[PDB]
């Protein structure tokens, strides 16, 4: 009955989002409307999502309020969970969010976009995936906070939908169908072809924020709110990666130099992407670049499983999909608690540069836990849900270091060597970030005068953070339920890790040298927090303290190339039109002209 | 399977500052002066664990609560390190992901507590270390992953009696990897004045230096338990258990006396360290 | 603000909590095999400075007889003042006194830091380093020589009785 269940929630998205701009005219009966009904709505998309899952064989019918085919497959299931979990607790946080009077009545376009995207995961036909993924985009355009920031977005957008619809009428002059069960089917006869293939990879990478076609992601992570950035991250990114996923999928063929390509486009991105992150002082920036680099690594994980199902090794296609699904699905719910602490930070305080916005451990503790587990699972650190899948992408690449290729044992241990690169710079990255904004004294006026948080906001993100951690302790209990949908045995090489043995040995371990200074002690006061730091004899300033200037400065020292490289291909001066008076408001102009006119065409 | 790993961290831990204060007694010789006793670190120690914390105001629990998390997270370590068998106590935790991303705890949680304080010389000092990590945990794994896959497997009680058993037709792989294994131990313990532990005081600085000697004992004990095994068991027996502790205190001593040696003896070892190690990564895929 | 002050606003000397101050002999029977000491150097001449230096030198050592000089006043469990305070220097002084965890030992090295030495009756100084902090210990010489320093310390910590007195 999941497709029943898929009908319910599509229609109490759309009723949401038709509610919510039926009720515009004030903010908070028009936030709560939507926040309920985006809530209500995920719980049906996620329970559908896990009933798939569950099931371990696949559904298929009709929504009957579009006339819309649908399959879900179980690869898919994931996809409906994630986006479920995702779209209910960003509803409520959206519920408190909805409250402030800087911000904007943006359920409309939540809903909306939530809608498309449910529609797009569980789409048959690819016309129908792009047409549908482009509604999904356009929303998350006008999602964005002004004209500027969705400029090189829209740009980048109709690129992508310009190779998207190009390599759809190529599969269709081909192969006479447009359906993914019937290519699956024909590509036994013809196989893809790289032409129509790196075409789609292109135009759905323009969609997953791929480097070097990554311009778009920290221009609209910008100055967004959070309810629009977290779903973006969590959302916008892995349609594209599902779309990349169902094309190098379609079926049991699958030339070697695809999963070496998709290896290397994944490992670029993930290293360019956790460079890029340390030497930027915004955190909703920030964030976006960290987006880029776990996609990296889910991108790491799906071409290597590309490669397994290239050279016939079906232990490294199992270990590459369910690390690559399992670290997708992980990704978004870290960073949904990411995104909306942050957003929680500057709905209290009203800033977004870490540099001022010290001291918010102590004005919000539980947001300031809420962050700390939130840093501790992207950077990938034990027992934490940021860990299994890298632990299971790593297994796929000692498979792929031991499998007999000279282009896959090249390639084996220096995926192993730059992923350590980018775990050691996302480790300092959040070291960082969570040094300058929830420690030391506050170095705005605006920082101690923030309160707590809301009361919504803060059960949204520490059931979120919960949600991490069981997802993190429970990795051996989970990851056999994703091996159902990817269908094969899981075989680490003759190891296995055991995140609750770790948690044990977390909480335990510390307690012992608690036990002996407790033994130890004799005539020991109590210990006091009065003074301020020791500076060497002279009184302590402000302008003293290492920030995240300074910290990010051996960065810059040591990779210094990569980071000169950001300023040489950018190909931003050779287009003519770019600097036009006008541009930033033409493309939002035709945006709704766009919109209008291709949402019609399917009702 | 509780009371081997449980004794192995305890013994461990319990054994840290002998490796610590015979570092400084033999740096204190070859600089030719008579220097403390073996056990100063001990008493150092347990002075501050008498002594009570202090903290600038703007500090909270992370401060506090940061060398309890850095000694636990080296007992995790330490529990699954072989040191008198060539199986480790807990295979399950025994891997090679798992002990480098559990450094990476341990950098992360120093670094932020560094961080912490607004002294500028303890968020420096974060941040030299968490460059040192950086240089260093590629190489370590590199090392070990041209030993795994020379082994077979990802898991330390592999690699560890695959190099017991040394089979003479991949030598070059085995002896390149452990030289840029020995590289990154160097590196690691070792640099490769106002110090970033100056704003702990009492029994916070104390777990500090517990903390210290036993990431220093850990690091050194990952390189000669794992690469050195010829001197341990196969089994857990309970009469050849003494000559598994003489050998294992015999190298941790002498590698701690050498290492001492070769730093006073001083980007040439970062550089080397990672050549030795692509020298391996090559000598595979050649042969 | 860091120390209190007369009417006027002359600096006086703190005076510290006697439950502070109760536990100094148990401090001192606890650091008697370590001792952790941080060098305060006021407003002095450098001869009050490289002796107190030269006590880890190769004539004498401190670390034979446990101790060690720290980098910081967090990890210090004896204070030792070397100078006369200076008005500049007050401050400094005092912020590396509270900076130091509680219970200290504090120790005034030389003639300039007992009672001001031949600076005494000065503007520019306060006096001797007693005219800031408690001092428990106070080791006189212009400079004092290595032979003092070992004995002041040994007799701070336990291992030796005072020898002179007052007649
Ligand atoms: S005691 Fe003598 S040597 Fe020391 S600072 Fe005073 S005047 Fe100089």
């Amino acid at each position: 009955s999941a497709i029943s269940l898929i009908n319910s929630g599509v229609a109490w998205f759309v009723a949401a989002a038709v509610l919510a701009f039926l009720f515009s005219f004030q903010k908070a009966l028009s936030g709560w409307i939507a926040g309920i009904g985006g809530a209500v709505g995920s719980l049906y998309t996620a329970a559908a999502g896990f009933t798939v899952l569950t099931g371990a064989v696949g559904v298929s019918g009709a929504l009957s309020l579009v006339s819309y085919d649908v399959q879900i497959s179980p690869l898919n299931a994931i996809w409906l969970i994630t986006l479920g979990l995702c779209g209910l607790f960003v509803s409520l946080y959206n519920i408190d969010w909805h409250r402030h009077a800087q911000v904007k009545c943006n359920g409309l376009q939540i809903n909306m976009l939530m809608a498309a995207a449910v529609c797009a995961v569980i789409a048959s036909n690819l016309g129908m995936f792009v047409v549908m993924a482009e509604i999904m985009a356009l929303c998350a355009v006008f999602l964005t906070s002004n004209s500027k920031e969705g400029k090189l977005w829209f740009a980048l957008g109709r690129l992508g939908t310009l190779l998207l619809a190009i390599a759809c009428w190529l599969l269709w002059q081909r192969y006479g169908t447009l359906d993914l069960r019937l290519l699956d089917m024909r590509m036994q006869q013809l196989p893809l072809g790289s032409d129509i293939w790196l075409l789609g990879v292109i135009g759905f990478g323009l969609l997953a924020g791929i480097i070097p076609l990554h311009g778009w992601v920290p221009q609209a992570h910008a100055n967004a709110s959070a309810p629009a950035a977290a779903l973006f991250s969590t959302v916008v990114m892995k349609i594209g990666l599902l779309g990349i996923l169902t094309l190098s999928l379609l079926g049991g063929n699958a030339p070697l130099w695809w999963g070496i390509a998709l290896l290397v486009l994944g490992m670029i991105t993930a290293f360019v992407g956790g460079l890029y992150a340390l030497v930027e002082h915004n955190i909703q920036r920030l964030l976006a670049y960290h987006t880029l680099e776990n996609i990296g690594i889910i991108l790491l994980g799906l071409g290597a499983g590309v490669t397994g199902i290239a050279l016939e090794q079906p232990a490294l296609i199992a270990l590459g999909l369910v690390g690559g699904l399992y670290h997708l699905l992980n990704h978004s719910l870290f960073k949904s608690v990411l995104f909306l602490g942050a957003g929680s930070v500057w709905f209290r305080t009203g800033h977004r540069d870490i540099e001022k916005l010290g001291g918010i451990g102590k004005k919000m503790p539980v947001i300031s836990i809420a962050m700390l587990v939130g840093l501790m699972a992207m950077a990938a650190l034990p027992p934490l849900n940021g860990f299994a899948g890298e632990w299971v992408i790593y297994q796929s690449f000692f498979k792929l270091s031991n499998s007999g290729a000279f282009v896959a044992r090249l390639l084996g241990p220096l995926l192993a060597v730059g992923l350590a690169i980018t775990g050691a710079l996302a480790v300092m990255c959040m070291a960082k970030v969570y040094g300058v904004t929830f420690l030391g004294a506050p170095r705005t006026k605006e920082a101690e005068n923030a309160t707590c948080a809301p009361l919504l906001m803060s059960v949204s993100v520490v059931a979120l953070a919960i949600c991490c951690v069981i997802g993190g302790v429970a990795a051996p209990w989970l990851l056999p339920m994703l091996s159902a949908a990817v269908p094969l045995p899981l075989e680490p090489a003759n190891t296995t890790v055991s995140q609750p043995m770790i948690t044990l040995l977390l909480i335990a371990c510390p307690l012992l040298p608690f036990i002996i200074m407790a033994i130890c002690k004799g005539d020991r006061l109590p210990s006091r927090s009065r003074g301020a730091a020791w500076v060497c004899g002279y009184d302590h300033e402000k302008s003293m303290v290492i920030t995240a200037h300074g910290f990010a400065m051996p960065v810059k020292q040591a990779f210094a190339p990569v980071l000169k490289l950001r300023k040489w291909l950018n190909p931003v001066s050779l287009v003519p039109g770019w600097q036009c008076e006008g541009s930033a408001l033409l493309f939002r102009r035709m945006a709704l002209v766009e919109l209008a006119v291709l949402v019609v065409i399917i009702v | 399977s509780v009371l081997y790993p449980l004794i192995q961290a305890l013994v461990l831990f319990a054994v840290a500052p002998l490796l610590s204060g015979i570092t400084r007694v033999a740096r204190a010789r070859l600089h030719n002066r008579r220097g403390p006793g073996v056990l100063q670190e001990y008493r150092d120690i347990i002075k501050l664990l008498g002594r009570q914390s202090v903290g600038p105001d703007a500090s909270g629990w992370v401060f506090r609560l940061t060398p309890y998390v850095m000694v636990g997270v080296m007992l995790t370590i330490a529990t699954a390190l072989p040191v008198v068998t060539v199986g480790s106590p807990l295979p399950q935790l025994g891997d090679l992901i798992t002990l480098l991303y559990l450094f990476a705890i341990a950098r992360f949680f120093f670094a932020i507590s560094g961080l912490d304080t607004g002294s500028p010389f303890t968020a420096i000092g974060a941040s030299r270390e968490a460059m040192l990590g950086v240089l260093v945990e590629p190489m370590l794994l590199l090392g070990l992953w041209v030993a795994a896959q020379v082994a077979g497997s990802t898991n330390i009680s592999n690699i560890t009696d695959t190099v017991y058993h040394w089979p003479l037709s991949q030598s070059i792989p085995l002896v390149l990897a452990l030289c840029a294994c020995a590289f990154a131990t160097f590196i690691e313990m070792g640099k490769l004045q106002e110090g970033p532990l100056s704003e702990y005081s009492g029994s916070g600085f104390g777990v500090m230096k517990w903390g210290i000697s036993l990431k220093q004992l850990v690091v050194l004990q990952m390189f000669v338990g794992v690469f050195i095994p010829w001197g341990q068991m196969e089994t857990f027996t309970a009469g050849g258990l003494l000559l598994a502790l003489v050998i294992a205190i015999v190298k941790l001593v002498v590698g701690v006396l050498v290492i001492a040696l070769f730093e006073n003896s001083m980007p040439r070892i970062t550089w080397a360290g990672f050549g030795f190690a692509f020298l391996a990564f090559v000598s595979l895929l050649a042969a | 603000l860091l120390g209190p002050r007369d009417a006027n606003g002359i600096p006086v000397p703190m005076t510290v909590d006697e439950s502070i101050a109760s536990m100094k002999a148990s401090l001192l029977k606890k650091i008697k095999r370590s001792a952790y000491v941080y060098r305060v150097d006021c407003g002095g001449c450098n001869g009050c400075e490289i002796e107190i230096f030269a006590t880890l030198s190769p004539l004498f050592d401190a670390e034979r007889f446990g101790i060690k000089v720290v980098p910081s006043p967090r990890h210090a469990d004896i204070l030792l003042f070397t100078g006369a305070v200076t008005r500049a220097m007050r401050s400094p002084a005092l912020r590396a006194w509270q900076s130091a965890p509680d219970p200290k030992i504090c120790i005034s090295y030389g003639a300039c830091g007992n009672s001001g030495g031949i600076f005494h009756d000065l503007y520019c100084v306060w006096g001797g380093t007693d005219k800031i902090v408690p001092v428990d210990v106070y080791i006189p010489g212009c400079p004092p020589t290595p032979a003092a320093t070992l004995y002041g310390f040994a007799m701070a910590l336990g291992l030796l009785e005072q020898k002179i007195h007052a007649r």
